[PDB]
């Protein structure tokens, strides 16, 4: 889910 | 109630920042069952409101708190819960539109050959059915935020901590209608009752977005891809 990460960090 | 005020103006203030009213937009408008144009407008526009359901559920108090895996498995089973309550508080009854955050105004049939098909019918009756709560931003942010933090869903780590962050918006959004609509005493339940319809159209979607796939000419776009 690596743009959900990025989002979320 | 002075904890509680603060969690209202906190859940209402992210939900404005990230969704602005229907009567702020400026509205514009512009054979086959999906229209590959609306469909393009469409998915890109959800991207962009997916984008603002993040940001709207990192300001939940609590939520940031939650571990990341279970911060992901909330976002991802309210994805199209929060998506469609959204666009259905955008609708304008003596048009049967929808209005998109862009200003991008869809009648029924339009909204039906963006990509709902056959649950078209549906949505906009739920839309319907939200008009005589007559929600402020405080209670469809409320009602937003109790979909997203719902301690039931399948693969939560820590389900009894996200029930605990649950039972302080809700008892907000009991007093809150309690001291708004005293004339309205059922309420409370009723708008509850609208969270369960509410996931029933968006299980009947999630169907749909794999005739969806099978549908449109390329891939979703990725983030819609990592949501769904
Ligand atoms: C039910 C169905 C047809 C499967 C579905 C519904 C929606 C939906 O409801 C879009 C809500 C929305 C979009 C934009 C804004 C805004 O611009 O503010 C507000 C709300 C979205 C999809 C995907 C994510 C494109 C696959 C699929």
């Amino acid at each position: 889910h690596k743009i959900l990460h990025r989002l979320l960090q | 109630t002075p904890e509680v005020g603060e969690l209202i103006e906190k859940v209402r203030k992210a939900h404005q920042e990230t969704f602005p009213a229907l009567c702020q937009l400026g509205k514009y408008t512009t054979r086959v069952s999906l229209d590959i144009d609306l469909w393009d407008k469409f998915s890109e526009l959800s991207t962009k409101c997916i984008i603002k359901t993040v940001e709207f559920a990192k300001q939940l108090p609590g939520f940031t708190t939650l571990t990341i895996a279970d911060q992901i498995t909330l976002l991802k089973a309210a994805c199209l819960d929060i998506l469609i309550l959204r666009i259905c508080t955008r609708y304008t009854p003596e048009q049967d539109t929808m209005t998109f955050s862009d200003g991008l105004t869809l009648n029924r049939t339009q909204m039906h050959h963006a990509g709902f098909g056959p649950l078209t019918d549906l949505v906009f009756a739920f839309a319907n059915q939200l008009l005589p709560l007559e929600m402020d931003d405080a209670e469809t942010g409320l009602l937003s935020a109790i979909c997203l933090i719902c301690g039931d869903r399948q693969d939560l780590e820590q389900p009894d901590r996200v029930d605990m962050l649950q039972e302080p918006l809700l008892e907000a959004l009991k007093v809150y209608v309690r001291k708004r609509r005293p004339s309205r005493p059922h309420m409370f339940p009723k708008m509850l009752m609208k969270i369960t319809d509410l996931r029933s159209i968006s299980a009947k979607g999630a169907e749909r977005v794999i005739t969806l796939k099978m549908e449109i000419p390329g891939s979703m776009p990725p983030l819609i891809q990592e949501m769904l």
